[PDB]
């Protein structure tokens, strides 16, 4: 039947002050790298594909017009009108169901996410951890984000992984906790 | 503080027949101006606190032979953007993988709760049923979800099922996914 194909284009201050998100009925394709001017996919699966389309004269209009209205029109209402913000709320759950011993991948999921400015961190019992993967944010329908944090881990009885979400440098953190079911 | 998106929905059929077209300025989380291909130029909308700045995004806007030019063709974009993939994304499946066991009880006071976890699919479209000695039993405390998704383009979710436990009973989960006519099955007995 119907299928969404999303191509949102964002500016803000902070983070990733600038950011491009194509997804297909909410899963993202593939986002996009400002430095190298080039789109990166969310699977290899689909590489081919963010290689051609050279719609780039666009990207670069959307670009300059979103940066612009950054540089005039926040200023001058800066402090005028009050800061859209979502208080993002993380969740933590396993890939697949749960099997002592056996490898499996936490994940962090964010949502509610706004501005798009964040920073996770896992531990273990409070003991930080690393290994983990880029969190990746997304646009989302409705003109907001949602973000997602993977971890490569083999479950066992005792643990207790906790995932931290610090939403705008420091202002307001969130954290989620695990344990085994 | 604040955000804007400049967001472009391409909205489309299966084959790969476009649909319906859009581009959106948003400052804040606010929206201010959208394309309307019937008066051919980007029309204001949400006249709120922002209503002027609404009318200024749209002119500058409207001012631009190539970003107009743009818009007009859009929908004609649409196909050739989207058309070297669109088939493999409208028929990209993942079968889900099944698992029952049972879990400390949520809601209500039955000795037995059982879980059925269906993982691993794509897209994010599923049926769970459960079955008593293969007689279908209807939905009471039958509570899910609506498809995790994983963000790793595969989705997941759970259906519970308090019951009590007779030897002689066995209880099956069937799940039915959109990308496989062949349903999945798991059973669990006492
Ligand atoms: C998708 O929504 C309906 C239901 O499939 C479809 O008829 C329509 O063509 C699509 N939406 C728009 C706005 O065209
Ligand atoms: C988790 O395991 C998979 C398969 O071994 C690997 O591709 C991935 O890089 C590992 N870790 C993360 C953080 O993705």
């Amino acid at each position: 039947q119907n299928h969404t194909f999303r191509h949102t284009l964002f500016c803000q201050d902070g983070i990733p002050n600038i950011g491009l998100s194509e997804t297909y009925d909410e899963d993202e394709l593939f986002s996009f790298d400002f430095s190298q001017n080039t789109r990166v996919p969310r699977l290899p699966d689909f590489a081919e594909w963010a290689q051609g389309q050279g719609d780039a004269s666009a990207i670069a209009f959307d670009k300059s017009f979103c940066e612009m209205l950054m540089r005039e029109v926040s200023p001058k209402l800066e402090g005028q009108i009050p800061v859209s913000r979502g208080l993002p709320v993380a969740e933590v759950f396993t890939l697949k169901p749960l099997e002592f011993g056996k490898p499996n991948t936490l994940v962090c999921f964010i949502s509610n996410l706004f501005p798009p400015t964040l920073t996770v961190n896992w531990q273990l019992h409070s003991a930080p951890v690393e290994g983990a993967s880029p969190t990746s944010i997304s646009a989302v329908d409705g003109l907001t984000f949602q973000a997602f944090s993977y971890l490569n881990f083999t479950p066992e009885p005792f643990d207790l992984y906790s995932c931290t979400v610090t939403h705008e440098i420091d202002r307001y953190t969130a954290i989620a906790y695990w344990v085994p079911q | 503080g604040f955000v804007a998106h400049v967001e472009s929905t391409c909205v489309l059929n299966d084959a790969g027949t476009p649909q319906d077209f859009t581009y959106c300025v948003s400052f804040n989380k606010d929206l201010l101006a959208c394309w309307d291909p019937d008066v051919g130029k980007i029309v204001p909308c949400e006249f709120g606190v922002l209503s002027r700045l609404a009318e200024i995004i749209s002119n500058i806007l409207n001012e631009q032979e190539s970003l107009i030019h743009r818009l007009q063709n859009g929908l004609q974009d649409c196909a050739t953007h989207t058309q070297p993939f669109w088939d493999v994304l409208t028929h990209r499946t993942r079968a889900p993988s099944v698992r029952v066991a049972q879990t400390t009880p949520f809601n209500t006071r039955e000795p037995v709760m059982l879980a059925c976890y269906v993982w691993g699919f794509y897209p994010a479209d599923v049926t769970i049923t459960w079955m008593k000695n293969g007689q279908l039993v209807p939905s009471h405390s039958n509570k899910e979800k609506t498809a995790q998704p994983n963000g790793d383009w595969t989705y997941q979710t759970v259906s519970y099922l308090a019951l009590t436990p007779s030897y002689g009973d066995v209880y099956t989960c069937v799940v039915q996914h959109s990308g496989t006519s062949e349903p999945i099955r798991g059973d669990w007995t006492p």
